[PDB]
């Protein structure tokens, strides 16, 4: 029944500097909170328990404080293998996780490398035509993906899929396809997938 | 050395019953308790519950006592859970963790890979695996593709040349078209090869592995 | 009448032999004709006798001079002077021996050598090769003396001969090749008398074929290559101009240029 | 008479001592070419003929720029299926390959093996330097300049010292890109910066593959910055200071070299 209110729900900072979580309990805890770092993919793991006890082979610069219903976790000397999702768990009575917490790190800015590939053969048998566009390794994560058939606009059919963050240049990377019919895609000739002066790379059949 | 090897991805039909496994591979399985923690793709994590093996002891979230049923195998170091009457709201993925109860300072160490579940009325489709030929791309290194479109469930494993190398690999999520899915993945090598390079796409549920 | 340089090996130094060689070079050839940065000789087919000659004066040390001929058309030695005596190599036409008869005028006696100027009579009648007769100024300074005493009977044929092949290299084909300018201008510099490396024959036995692949070049690349030597005489083979442009410096009329 | 150019089917070298290359041994309209070491057998992927219509043919195709801009990729084509003045090209005696339409050079824009071939706009770099020949190996020489003295450079400064031939810090090799690299290292080139007056040429690597790298044995006796316009230059003709400027072309005995093969 013990509400655990963990701010803020995301964060952003760079490399070499320090953020601060901060936890609320509904009531006194009695310092029976712990801290985890959850990475996509992996299982979570414990760094800290018992308010401020670190774990075994984590590295100093995490640390924890609090007492009562009040908690904080600090990590100094950021670095690009920290990006994860934190969480505070209370363990005083039964168990309560916390909202969780998304940490950015904060790069220099960086263009996308953006490639282009025209539907396969082999998917032209099949009925259908897609044409592919990448997006890899840019800052910041915010990018529009402009797709021009003939010059002209087409937003209908494009499906967009964003990765997590790089956990060592610090990185995004976006894939948008736009899946369009074989005949609907023989009808048009030139294909080109613009960034946002915006970045262009295109075929031509 | 203390692995939680949990079952693999789970796919079931609203309404039906799904088992989760959790071996234990590092310890005495019968001294710790062994947690549950659910985590959707908008909600945290929460937690489920918790068995004492070598016990009977159960703890329920409440939330979930008359979904869960946590059951141990003390012969094999392997717990389960079982989630009943499946609604699309259980479509999750689940976590078993080890909590060594032996002082209540303690909280949970250990967690499991995690196994997806979903919960969809969906049929099992293979995805038809599609290369991405690019000749006019420098950046001192060419940028191949695999396009990985139309297949049914989660998740596909896509690798190059039979896992090398991962300078290099960008393997995109799935989106889902309501319930179909689709995902790219591309890989940069340098310029002087193309010696060869092809990647391999596993999608186990449809039991399909194309070499394209 | 015809235009003269004048050389002295007395206090010769690098700047006074670099000076010569490039004074005899500007009255060569007009600098015109330049194929692939390469000047090129005029033509021997239209040239009036008035430009076919040059005069190439040597004194060394103890007032001994001699006066040489070289023909403008591939810039080798065609005769001597001395005093009131001239002698000539047997030309290898009848035309050219008309040109001969245009050469000093001041001279009391014609002689006619039964030989000619290449260097496989040169070499037999010397009783050497050019790789054992050594060059540089005190060679040159000798040989000067060995033109001026032939006419009284004073210096014996293979000295004469060998005395040719050190003003030909020296004079002429350091002319052609500002390679071999720069290996006697390496001799006359530290004071070393040498003879030529390997790399230096194979360049002076090419230099029909390097003129006729430079000027008969499709952009500059050769129809078929040439094989060289280095120091160790090792060989290597030459595919396009490009490094032949520090080596060559003049080069015989083989062909006019294309319109274009 | 007249000269009659023939048709030398010849290889054509560039940066870091890479033959000009059809990638993949493969001849089908749009195949771009790379840089590729040269091999010592006889395929007709590096085998060039020196058409007399200014076309550039391997196995029959022609080499073919992609456009008129920079910097398009370069690629084997059907000489009669492309643009007929897309596939001229004129071999220039400083080592430059040059699309009379565009005004554009062939260039390499990577040292790596297999890049792919583009033009660019001229600036005379190391990237836009080649050499027709057979020749798969550079020139090796000493170079010898003012008093007599030989090149040499020691990991980072080039000067001039003793010719002593012994000492292989004095040994050259001369790259078809138009690189003037030591024997030691041949990762590292003989580089001019900023094209300034009295700038101390240097020993750097070729990475960048820079106009400044790129010199030119002239007929005069001088090596030429062709970009800059400037000579190296033993500065004040004191071998003493151990330092090789770039400086404008005057002839004197302190820019004449020559390379004792
Ligand atoms: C190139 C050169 O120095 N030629 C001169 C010439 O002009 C002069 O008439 C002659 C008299 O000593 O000497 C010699």
């Amino acid at each position: 029944d013990i509400v655990m209110t963990q701010s803020p729900s995301s964060l952003s900072a760079s490399l070499g500097g320090r953020v601060t979580i901060t936890c609320k309990a509904s009531q006194d805890i009695k310092k029976y909170i712990g801290w985890y770092q959850h990475r996509p993919g992996k299982g979570p793991r414990l760094l800290i328990h018992y308010t401020s006890t670190l774990q075994p082979g984590i590295p100093s610069r995490f640390s924890g404080g609090g007492s009562g219903r009040d908690y904080s976790f600090n990590i100094s000397n950021l670095e690009p293998e920290d990006i994860a999702t934190y969480y505070c768990l209370q363990y005083d009575h039964l168990w309560t996780f916390g909202g969780g917490t998304k940490l950015e790190i904060k790069r220099a800015d960086a263009a996308p490398t953006v490639s282009i590939f025209p539907p396969s053969s082999e998917q032209l048998t099949s009925g259908g035509a897609s044409v592919v566009c990448f997006l890899n390794n840019f800052y910041p994560k915010d990018i529009n993906v402009k797709w021009k058939i003939d010059g002209s606009e087409r937003q209908n059919g494009v499906l967009n899929s964003w990765t997590d963050q790089d956990s060592k240049d610090s990185t995004y990377s976006m894939s948008s396809t736009l899946t369009l019919t074989k005949d609907e895609y023989e009808r048009h000739n030139s294909y080109t997938c613009e960034a946002t002066s915006p970045i262009v790379k295109s075929f031509n059949r | 050395q203390v692995q939680l090897q949990q079952s693999g991805a789970e796919l079931m039909k609203p309404g039906a019953s799904v088992k989760i496994s959790c071996k234990s591979t590092g310890y005495t399985f019968s001294s710790y308790w062994i947690e549950w923690i659910k985590q959707r793709p908008g909600h945290g994590l929460e937690w489920i519950g918790e068995i004492f093996p070598g016990s009977g002891s159960i703890n329920y979230n409440e939330k979930f006592k008359g979904k869960a049923t946590f059951t141990a195998d003390t012969s094999s170091n392997t717990a389960y859970m079982q989630l009943s009457s499946l609604t699309f709201e259980d479509s999750a993925v689940y976590y078993c963790a080890r909590w060594d109860g032996n002082d209540f300072h303690n909280t949970m160490d250990y967690w499991g890979q995690g196994t997806s579940v979903t919960v969809s009325s969906a049929k099992t489709t293979p995805p038809s695996v599609y290369p991405l030929a690019p000749a006019a791309q420098t950046n001192s290194m060419v940028t191949l593709g695999c396009l990985v479109k139309g297949y049914f469930p989660e998740p596909v494993t896509v690798t190059w040349n039979s896992g090398s190398l991962s300078s290099g690999v960008h393997t995109f999520p799935a989106v889902l078209q309501s319930d179909l899915y689709t995902l790219s993945s591309s890989v940069t090598v340098p310029s002087s090869p193309r010696e060869t390079v092809t990647c391999n796409v596993a999608h186990p549920a449809s039991s399909t592995k194309v070499d394209k | 009448q015809y235009p003269i340089i004048n050389f002295t090996t007395a206090g010769a130094t690098v700047q006074s032999y670099t000076n010569f060689i490039r004074a005899v070079r500007g009255r060569l050839t007009t600098g015109a004709d330049v194929r692939h940065e390469i000047p090129v000789l005029p033509n021997r087919v239209g040239l009036p006798i008035n430009q076919r000659f040059i005069l190439v004066e040597l004194s060394n040390h103890a007032e001994l001079s001699v006066t040489l001929a070289l023909d403008v058309t591939n810039a080798y030695v065609v005769g001597y002077r001395a005093g009131n005596s001239a002698y000539f190599f047997h030309p290898d036409n009848q035309e050219d021996a008309e040109a001969i008869t245009h050469l000093f005028t001041d001279v009391q006696n014609r002689y006619t050598f039964a030989f000619g100027g290449n260097y496989d009579r040169l070499e037999q009648l010397a009783g050497n090769l050019r790789e054992n007769i050594e060059l540089g100024n005190g060679p040159l300074e000798e040989a000067i003396s060995a033109l001026y005493y032939y006419s009284t009977g004073g210096t014996q044929l293979p000295t004469l001969a060998r005395s040719f092949i050190i003003c030909i290299q020296m004079i002429s084909e350091a002319a052609r090749f500002q390679y071999i300018e720069g290996e006697m201008r390496t001799r006359i510099r530290y004071n070393r008398r040498s003879a030529p490396d390997p790399s230096v024959i194979t360049l002076e036995n090419s230099w029909g074929r390097l003129s006729t692949a430079i000027q008969e070049s499709n952009q500059g690349a050769f129809a078929s290559p040439i094989q060289l030597q280095r120091r160790n005489g090792s060989k290597f083979s030459v595919y396009d101009v490009s490094i032949l442009i520090p080596i060559i410096a003049l080069m015989v009329y083989r062909c006019a240029p294309p319109p274009s | 008479d007249v000269c009659m150019d023939p048709e030398p089917i010849v290889r054509i070298v560039g940066r870091n001592g890479l033959c000009v290359d059809v990638r993949d041994g493969r001849f089908h309209n749009g195949n771009a070419i790379q840089l590729w070491p040269c091999k010592s057998n006889t395929d007709a992927n590096q085998l060039w003929t020196l058409k007399r219509d200014n076309t550039i043919r391997s196995n029959g195709k022609c080499l073919t720029t992609y456009g008129y801009s920079p910097g398009v990729y370069v690629m084997i084509y059907d000489c009669n299926t492309a643009a007929t003045d897309a596939t001229r090209w004129q071999i220039w005696d400083n080592g430059t390959i040059i699309n009379p339409r565009s005004s554009l050079v062939l260039a390499a824009t990577s040292g790596n093996s297999g890049t792919t071939l583009t033009v660019q706009t001229n600036i005379y770099a190391v990237s836009q330097g080649w050499l027709p020949t057979n020749n798969t190996q550079p020139f090796v020489t000493t170079i010898v300049g003012l008093y007599g003295l030989c090149l040499q450079a020691n990991s980072g400064q080039v000067w001039i010292e003793d010719c002593s031939s012994e000492k292989a810090e004095q040994q050259w090799a001369l790259y078809a890109d138009g690189s003037i690299r030591p024997q030691q290292n041949r990762d590292n080139c003989l580089t001019s910066d900023s094209n300034i007056r009295e700038t101390v040429v240097k020993i750097l690597s070729c990475g960048p593959a820079s106009s400044g790298q790129r010199w030119m044995f002239k007929n005069d006796g001088t090596i030429l910055n062709l970009y800059s316009g400037l000579v190296l230059d033993v500065r004040a003709s004191d071998p003493s200071l151990k330092q090789i400027i770039l400086y404008p072309l005057h002839g004197d005995p302190n820019q004449i070299w020559l390379p004792l093969f």
